[PDB]
């Protein structure tokens, strides 16, 4: 039961106001900025499934 | 004729594309979908643990 709870606590942990979601000016190619890792796998998720 | 012909080729081309397109956005939205889905097909699971 404990080994459960710590799984879940561990989960809402993750939870937590987490995930900075830069809104990509599309014209502003140059600017490096990493893609949370999040949105990566979600849109190659996504493309895999579309394509 | 050929002039008729080649004006209704043109449009047809550019109706083609046009359709592409939204078949394009559909799908996207469909894999979206999809995800979600299964989301919660595996969240079941785990509940029933």
């Amino acid at each position: 039961i404990q080994y459960r709870c710590e799984q879940l606590q561990e989960i809402r942990r993750a939870s937590q106001r987490e995930v900075m979601f830069s809104a990509v000016d599309p014209d502003l190619s140059s600017s490096t900025f990493l893609e949370p890792e999040v949105l990566r796998d979600v849109r190659e998720v996504c493309k895999l499934r579309f394509k | 004729v050929k002039g008729d012909y080649d004006l209704q080729m043109a449009h047809q081309t550019s109706c083609s594309s046009r359709q592409d397109l939204v078949c394009d956005h559909l799908m996207k939205q469909k894999a979206s979908f999809e995800l979600l889905q299964l989301g919660y097909e595996l969240e079941l699971r785990k509940h029933r643990d």
